[PDB]
């Protein structure tokens, strides 16, 4: 269902088969061992990215023209106050005009800010921040997948 | 003769009795032997693999002392495969019918 | 499963939905009321007619070219010894040769003798006889059904 | 155990296998549809005729010389008040004298008046009357049955 | 609850005690044996006539001045495509004027067209048409019933 | 040799072991083969129809590599029919005994 | 071909599938027949007595129309015994492999 | 079912009602107390004698002309190695020829050698021997029973 | 029993304790994330290699002098048609003759071609190929194991 | 509750703890082994002696002055017909007069004749006879018991 | 687990398989029949002998050099007050000096006096006596057993 | 609550959430695949280090000034005999007096020798040795954790 693996005390891979997501959990600042609360926090943020995707469209629709909101990594800062940086990819089709990518970017930024609860502390008592990476891909290409392992090279 | 019916699907009183009545016909008309001298055993829900799947499949073994007539096995395979398909819902190309002849057969304490 | 109706004390219609059959039970010679033993004997003969059909072919085969053996009526004579007359129809496809017609007729009579247990006491201590009526029908016609109600006019 | 069939909205055949009875329920005067209350009323009158028969003798005794009381038809009149006319057959042996016959009539008529609850509201608020048809049959005849279908011609 | 009887392979009487209905199912065109699907369709069309009745008024209201809409027969045409002809009776009071008569006719024709799924495939993939007979009866008469057996003589 | 016992009646520990000891006697004396080399399989409560009824009935399949002696199959049927009749209560006219001889028989990884 | 596996030990989905893939290899390489054309039945938990004990024991019945080529039965016995030992834990000295050849075999209504 | 009685620490009577046997267990050489293992061994040897009987014939066959073979005593030597001597009677019909007597005698010896496992150590790790006493009786006599009590006088 | 870990979205290690196997699943061409169907496909091919091993000998036999077929990696190509490449090691003894190596080489290739369903769509609609690397090892050495981690360097 | 022991095939001791009885079963004439039927017959005659005792007086009554009637042995003759001889002891107080003695003697015989069903086949198809031994004992003596083991020497 | 048999009304053999004991229960003085209370009293004294044995040593110890305390007979005197005479055997090794034999004799007396509750009335309101028999045996002999049947000849 | 991941056949990460530990299991010498016995052996030594920690102080007490003992890696040698090397860290506060360092160092060696069963066979038949790395940290620093991932670099 959810496959979790410790590549190191502070580096964890989380693969959700039912939700079709892959995310890297790292305790970046302190290098402390990830506990169950850290994994639950990452899974919570992974769920939030799923909700923000629905603000742009339904990815299960056949012939989905995007754009895609894909979580990549949840970096947890637990030195002083409890903080989480959520790295997300926004993927728009290559045939999108410049206005269409700025609109998609602002629609994604607004939805993620609410879905990830950035303006306050969440249920895990965590101050959440996120960072988006804008990508352009030919969404019809047979070599494209929203969670291609290339997109995770900055975190593995 | 003796007829062993192995199917992967479950059998009940109605299905076993229908195959029984057909097997009686096959012996009297095709095999030229009395319909009451037929021993019929049924082995349902048998774990069976065939043609890359465990889909419904049958294997019917026929044993008759003294061999078979020149054209009798072909007639038995036709009627048996038709009966198994109608009764069990097993498709034709998943129904084996095997024909053997015992060296001897004892009945009522004597051979 | 089986719908049994008394049109009279000695006249019963029997509809087997699951086996796809219809038969008319009648206590002809005596006019006595049909008891459960008579109905059990009738259903047993309809089961035997179903077995004799399988000697001719599998009717559930797509594009079944026939022939069909169909039970119509079981006339029970219970005045002296327990006897039953089973009326059946043999339906060969139109254009059948004289050889195909005679081959189907004999294969039917041979299978019906064993399945109905003719001239011998069966499990219900009944001596069974049968009577076969030959019919020719375009089997691929949309207006054909092996149990058309016109086939039962002689017994209703 | 009790086979009930509608030949028409106001004509019902009722066959009781366990009690060896056959009765014809009909809503004669009005032709209204027979409801569950009419059928229960008919079964109650079939019960009474069975009790009245026991006042004359046990029919399951071997070599029973009769006489027989056999219910035939229950004709319900529900136009104004709730009435029912029960048609029964009194079957005496052919070799019985006149005095034996008229005595069998009185014993059965007096018993039927109590069993069927004549001229009073019964358990179904029904005012019941009966009509008895006398028959003389060789009870040892192999073509005789107390419920021969010919005995029901007037009602079917 | 529902009493089903086979008068013939293609003639079935259906009596619904709980809903107070009586219908004659017949496979008129082909004479094929009525199967479980045919009976389920007939019960479905009887169900639609009850719904169409409620559009005209609640029949269980004390002193119901009508009109009554009562199913009589469902004739199934299953030769090529699956069709059903539903014979229904519209009963209005004898004191109804000619304006009230046609107003009741069209109000019931509208409701029947919807409830019976006229000229479209219904739940059973059946294209249904109906035919309506107008009757005038003194509803307060002690000899009147919406389902008098005389009303069914055309189909029995 | 291999012996398969198909009976329509239920078998228990006592009944199977009784038939086992008889089968071991049959192999050693009649078949002239070691009694340890006999593989006996039992199949109770088998749905079986014979002679127009499901009354108790037995079918015993005998497989012996190299065939049988001149009078050995007759003697085996006599003992097997008596044993099945005693152990299971099945009548003699409802007991089949089939004799076969496999082309080859592998044991201990070698087909010799 | 038809292969009947009788074992006194219980078989699950994994064990039946492992023996299934092995007999497919045996049918193709040693027997030289299509791997999809071999019908395979399994009868686990069979009450079996052998060598004076009810210890885990197996009997495999191989039936092939047209007989067997030279050296083929010895090869089949080696692979089947190895497979049964690995899969079921039954020692080699308690594994029988019997070889038969039916007179006729029916399939899809024809012999 | 099985009635076990200690006449002494080393002398036990075992009566099997279901299998219809009587046997004397004695720990002869040492006089040691019989334990459950000794009793289980005796019951096992009693079971083997039953099996050896079937090699000669089915004793339940009506008019069984024998020969009978009946266990009488199991004498256990447990001083050093575990050993048992099984005393059985061979009862052939009176008037047996010399060859019939010798044939029945050799058949019983062969069957007993396998059934009692005289060659090796059995399931109970016991080396078994047996001693066969030949008797001739009129098997059809009312005074004959295979386990007559005087047949046990040497062991009680 | 089966331990599965994601080192990356498209790189999975699979350790089967019960079957004593280790396999590297990688989605090489596309780099897409491994889903359940890919893992089931890999576990299916690991099962097939075990079956192919049995064609050469029972590895659990004490003193097994090889040869071994050990799966190492399953490379799935899902860009267009669903394809897989199975990397296996054939391990033969050091003192093996040239004829013994060529024989074990050809027996392994015949068994793998059937067990892996090469050049045909298997149960998971996957066309499989395999690549076999011959190895010569000291099977009797205390430092030998068929699944030494040095054998997985090319894939990890 | 009932302890059964075989001293020999045809010599059985039956101890009923609940009914406070002790009987010796012997298959005297034939020496045949006592089966379950013979033991059931013995328990039946032990019941009859207990029933005949209550006809004389309740023995559980404190200070019971007798007479006691105690069963000692059932000797079964099963050669041809099924017969049984029941040996009973009649114990009267030593202070009782000859009139009281012979009156208790005649009363016990009358009761036993009915209780043991003498000279007629009983429930087990056994023709029973009995033999009564008169005894005189000081019923209040500390060394008296109705079933003193010395009373059984003729049968053990 | 405990096999009791009645050789006579007052003579009972009790075999305890689990505790490895044999005891003869006799109601010697009065010859009265043994009841469940007598048998329970015997089993209690047999249990006390097991406890007294543990005062000398653990008999399950390998190479146990004795001495043994083995119960033989419980003789119940129930004439006046409830009395029990417990016959036990003390078996010392044959290579024991006169001092060792007298020390084992006194130790066995003290332990048995407590375990058998000879001072007061026990749980069954029974004043207990006991009588020891000194025996010398070669405990390593293969013909020695603590409960050899010859040790019971004085009580059977 | 224990997360196990195979980075390679011989390299395993074990994260105990409940006991708050992280350990690297490696089959260092042979490179053999880790099996369940290896993981059980590792989890057992992780358990032992926890017990050794309690010998110096409860790490859950508030403001725990140390010292900490933390398991880092379990290196199994399974070439010949079953051996294990346990790499542990000893973290002492930076404000120690160099005498307190050797006192904590000696106390740790004594506790680890008993807890890890050094130079003897444990329950898993494993001969265990350990290596302790001395570390100095400001335990009150918010960037300190006893299992900071930098401490695991020599083993990952």
């Amino acid at each position: 269902s959810v496959n979790t693996s410790f590549l190191s005390p502070s580096l964890v891979t989380i693969r959700d088969f039912d939700k079709g997501q892959f995310a890297v959990l790292r305790i970046g600042r302190t290098g402390f061992p990830a506990d169950k609360g850290d994994i639950d926090l990452c899974l919570s943020k992974m769920d939030g990215v799923l909700a923000a995707q629905l603000y742009l469209g339904n990815p299960r629709e056949p012939g989905f023209k995007g754009p895609h909101i894909r979580i990549r990594c949840v970096d947890i800062d637990d030195k002083h106050t409890y903080n989480a940086m959520v790295y997300v990819d926004l993927i728009v089709g290559t045939g999108a005009s410049e206005v269409e990518r700025e609109t998609a970017e602002e629609r994604a930024r607004r939805a993620l800010a609410v879905a990830l609860r950035v303006d306050e502390a969440d249920e895990h008592s965590c101050v959440t921040q996120f960072e988006m990476k804008l990508r352009e891909e030919l969404l019809s290409s047979d070599s494209f997948h929203p969670d291609k392992d290339e997109y995770y090279k900055d975190f593995l | 003769p003796v007829i062993q019916t192995f199917v992967s699907t479950p059998l009940d009183h109605e299905k076993r009795n229908m195959l029984t009545k057909v097997y009686r016909i096959v012996t009297d008309t095709i095999l030229g032997k009395p319909a009451e001298l037929v021993m019929m055993t049924f082995h349902d829900s048998t774990p069976m693999h065939f043609f890359g799947s465990t889909d419904p499949v049958a294997c019917v073994r026929v044993e008759a002392l003294g061999g078979y007539g020149p054209s009798e096995p072909e007639k038995v395979t036709k009627v048996v495969t038709d009966a198994i398909s109608y009764v069990c819902g097993i498709v034709a190309d998943r129904i084996f019918v095997l024909y053997f002849s015992p060296l001897h057969c004892g009945w009522n304490g004597t051979n």
